[PDB]
């Protein structure tokens, strides 16, 4: 057996012609941008969104001028925190919870507060409790 | 035909809210990694601007599906520390906070029977293909939150919580007045107190075996796994389609053959990609509408029937709905049902009205019932002599109005 | 309006053809040839124009949805009272006001929400000279000083007699009994 | 500037290349047609729209 396939039909596994050392073959990374604006009015400010990707090949690529896109002016300020849904560039993770305002994906809203753009996880409501008494209405 | 002796049981009503929300990176999937499909696709257009506007539109309303169905609760009520009201028994409802899943024993079931493209859950990993499904706004812990606050917050306020503030009060004075729902007294509640709770504390026990042993009463949520199977592996096999070129592949295409035999059959290729792209484009834009449909479905029956006691005619429930519990499920919600279904009936004479005084006697409810020995008014629904008396009973009119009138008193 | 943006941007495209102007088609090429590169023009305009139908067609079962609900929500709730859970506003629905928008509705629920809340102590029965006694509708409702009956949305005392009390049954066999004068 | 465009890529109005007046372009009449009929039962007379 030459190489592999995977449950797709386009190969994944190779051995090698040289040495025959079994190796794996996964594509390059790729995926979609968003962009997280607060509005013209305001701000002018903006924190992207990377999705589907692995921050360790994402946070590099940009130091490394490997993207396409590339833009003139921008760079990451050191804010790069990995979600479900990608690595999170350019807002500042916060450990609190509010509401959502601007969603994210896998729990994670992102919203302007001080002001700059802020991460956090959704807080469902309000929390409270109550008593099961036997006899109050 | 009037009853005395009924039953509650529970039956289950399952409905999918939300699929799979995909997206498509056109590059990698038309002209899989190649640059002169990419020279030819801007000479078609930017249809791909298009194509991710349309499946961004599915993407963002499987959010609101299920928004609109669980976040319907405003203020997230905790779990109660005994789950035991009056012999009712919510322990397997109300998720166990000694299991480290924060799930309830009977989702921890559902999971376990419903149990190719690029996904990040954690390890991330790409495909060839560039389909990706990207993961959902709310994970199911907060699913199974949603769902945890509906049943403790219930189980202590009853409807108000679905009316306003959720008000205290005792599930015994909750389970009555939804018997008045249903025209039937407080006494059938608080006499049989004890076998009402003890049917329900059993029919969440069918409701465990009938879940251990077998499936496929998950049928609904399985199939909407099944199309998004589908739909995913039609988009793939349509890959290795010629097309009328000379293969299906792009790169060979590119180098093997001519510069001329290739712009030829590069042409093919993407054309026929492109339209097969956008049916599938087509195809999830209307599969995406009976989930909207069938998420309204949920959004209303988590309106009506779990905050509210619905008086609509086999609707969450066949015969008479009493209390609903959501579940949480994948892609789905899982109801139950406790419903009155009344039995053992006997047959009674019935009787328009009485003669007295030469005047007909209208009553306010129900019939009056011949014992063999003695007339009374009772309500169809559970056996009840109540005695005609003067103000459970009303006058107009003379007698033989009625069409075989009791020769009685009004006591 | 983007589905119409949608169709005048795809006039100017090429589709593969020699241009995207039938008199530059026309013009350059001569007419053996130019009519194989107006049919891939024609066919491309042909393909972006009939999805532009099935693209309206969906959308126009999109509104079917809402126009059947728009039916029904002033049919139901301007034309009666809805007695529903959060159909028609959140609360209690009184009236409701539709008014008329640009390819749409819109409608003035007016609901009543309740207020103000207090506790007291509940219970479901009183033993009054040997029968267990039964709300006909309400609470047995303690403030501290007397028992009385009220309904669940307003705090109103009711005197416990037994014209608004459901008398049936014996003492001493039902959950919560308290020992009260009916009068 | 010689001639103008519209929102679309067609040249709704130019200048006069010789007299420099600057014209419009209207796009003579098009439409379609509709047949209001009372039904061929009841009568043969039509009305067109
Ligand atoms: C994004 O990419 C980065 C790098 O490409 C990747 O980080 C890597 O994660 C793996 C684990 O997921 C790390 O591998 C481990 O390294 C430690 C220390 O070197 C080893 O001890 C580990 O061995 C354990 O695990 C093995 C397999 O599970 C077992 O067989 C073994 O017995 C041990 O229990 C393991 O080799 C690796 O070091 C990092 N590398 C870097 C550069 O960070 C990250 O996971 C990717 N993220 C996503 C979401 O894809
Ligand atoms: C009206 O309906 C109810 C329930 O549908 C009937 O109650 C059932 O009564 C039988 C007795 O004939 C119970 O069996 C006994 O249960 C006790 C439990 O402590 C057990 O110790 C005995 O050995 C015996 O098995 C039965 O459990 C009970 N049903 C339930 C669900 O508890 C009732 O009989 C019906 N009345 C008529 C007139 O049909
Ligand atoms: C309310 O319902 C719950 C079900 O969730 C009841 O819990 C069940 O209680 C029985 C009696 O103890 C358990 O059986 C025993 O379990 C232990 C645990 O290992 C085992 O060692 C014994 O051999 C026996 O099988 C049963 O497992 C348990 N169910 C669960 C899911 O934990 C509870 O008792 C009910 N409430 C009342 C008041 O009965
Ligand atoms: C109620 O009445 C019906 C008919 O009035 C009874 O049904 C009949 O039962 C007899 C036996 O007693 C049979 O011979 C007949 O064939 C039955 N007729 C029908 C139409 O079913 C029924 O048994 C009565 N039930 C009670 C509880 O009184
Ligand atoms: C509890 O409710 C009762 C009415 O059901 C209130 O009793 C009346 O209070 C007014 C004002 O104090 C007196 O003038 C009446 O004579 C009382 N009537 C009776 C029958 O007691 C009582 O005030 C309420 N309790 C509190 C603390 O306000
Ligand atoms: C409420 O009144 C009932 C009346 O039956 C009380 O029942 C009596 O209880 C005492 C002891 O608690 C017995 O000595 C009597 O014999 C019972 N009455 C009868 C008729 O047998 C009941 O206890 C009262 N409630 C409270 C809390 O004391
Ligand atoms: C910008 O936002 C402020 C917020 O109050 C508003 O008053 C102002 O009108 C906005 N600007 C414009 C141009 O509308
Ligand atoms: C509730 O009240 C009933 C009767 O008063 C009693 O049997 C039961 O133990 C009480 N439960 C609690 C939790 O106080
Ligand atoms: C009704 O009839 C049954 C048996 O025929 C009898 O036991 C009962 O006392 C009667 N009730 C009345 C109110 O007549
Ligand atoms: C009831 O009494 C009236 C008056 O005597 C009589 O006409 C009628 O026949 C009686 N009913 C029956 C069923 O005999
Ligand atoms: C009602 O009772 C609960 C607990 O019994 C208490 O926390 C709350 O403050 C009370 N509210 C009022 C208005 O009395
Ligand atoms: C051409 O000449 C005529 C007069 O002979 C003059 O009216 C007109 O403006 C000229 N046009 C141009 C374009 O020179
Ligand atoms: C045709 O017209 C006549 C009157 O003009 C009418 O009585 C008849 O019902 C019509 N029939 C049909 C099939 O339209």
């Amino acid at each position: 057996q030459q190489f592999g396939r995977d449950v797709s039909d386009f190969t994944d596994s190779v051995r090698d012609p040289k040495t025959s050392e079994i190796l794996d073959i996964s594509p390059c990374a790729f995926g979609g941008v968003s962009v997280i604006t607060p509005g013209t009015n305001a701000s002018s400010e903006v924190a992207v969104l990377y999705q589907d990707v692995n921050c360790t090949d994402v946070s590099t690529a940009i130091h490394a001028d490997q993207l396409t896109p590339a833009w003139r002016i921008y760079s990451t300020g050191n804010n790069v925190f990995q979600t479900q849904a990608g690595c999170l560039i350019g807002a500042e993770h916060v450990d609190t919870s509010y509401e959502c305002d601007i969603p994210i994906g896998a729990g994670i809203c992102a919203s302007y507060h001080t002001k700059s753009i802020v991460a956090y996880t959704m807080s469902l409501g309000a929390d409270s409790s109550i008593a099961y008494s036997n006899n109050t209405i | 035909a009037i009853p005395t002796n009924f039953s509650i049981s529970i039956t289950t009503e399952v409905m999918p809210v939300s699929m799979a929300k995909t997206s498509v990176d056109c590059n990698m999937y038309i002209c899989g990694d190649s640059t002169e499909c990419a020279n030819l696709l801007l000479q078609y257009g930017s249809f791909c601007t298009q194509l991710n506007r349309a499946l961004s539109g599915i993407a963002a309303e499987q959010d609101r599906n299920t928004r609109e169905v669980f976040a319907q609760v405003k203020q997230m009520y905790k779990t109660p520390t005994l789950k035991y009201f009056g012999g009712f028994n919510f322990s397997q409802i109300l998720p166990d906070p000694l299991k480290p899943t924060k799930r309830s024993f009977i989702e921890d079931l559902l999971f376990n029977k419903v149990t190719q493209y690029g996904e990040c859950l954690l390890i991330c990993a790409q495909k060839f293909n560039g389909l990706t499904v990207l993961p959902p706004l709310l994970t199911d812990d907060m699913i199974a939150a949603y769902t945890a606050a509906l049943v403790s917050g219930t189980a202590t306020a009853g409807w108000t919580f679905g009316a306003g503030a959720a008000l205290q009060i005792p599930f015994a004075m909750q389970m009555a007045y939804r018997f008045n729902g249903i025209g039937v007294t407080q006494n059938v509640l608080y006499e049989n107190q004890k076998q009402i709770a003890n049917q329900f504390n059993k029919a969440i026990s069918q409701i465990q075996e009938s879940l251990t042993t077998t499936s496929t009463a998950l049928g609904k949520l399985q199939d909407v796994v099944n199309q998004n199977a589908q739909a995913l592996n039609t988009l793939v096999k349509q890959l290795s389609s010629n097309f009328g070129a000379i293969s299906s592949v792009l790169n060979d295409i590119l180098s093997r053959l001519d510069p001329p035999e290739a712009e030829v059959q590069i042409d093919r290729l993407i054309t026929g990609r492109l339209q097969s792209l956008q049916t599938y484009v087509t195809q999830q834009l209307i599969r995406a509408a009976e989930i909207r449909a069938s998420a309204n479905l949920a959004a209303t029956k988590m309106s009506e029937c779990v905050l509210g006691q619905s008086k609509r005619v086999d609707f969450c429930g066949k015969g008479y709905h009493l209390m609903s519990f959501p579940q949480a499920a994948p892609h789905g919600v899982v109801f139950l049902h406790v419903t009155y279904v009344p039995s053992q009936e006997r047959n009674f004479t019935t009787a328009p009205a009485i003669c007295h005084e030469g005047k007909a006697y209208f009553p306010r409810e129900g019939v009056f019932v011949f014992n063999g020995t003695s007339w009374f008014i009772t309500q169809r629904n559970f056996f009840s002599p109540q005695i005609i008396t003067t103000d459970n009973t009303f006058v107009s009119g003379n007698c033989d109005v009625v069409i075989g009138i009791i020769n009685n008193t009004v006591y």
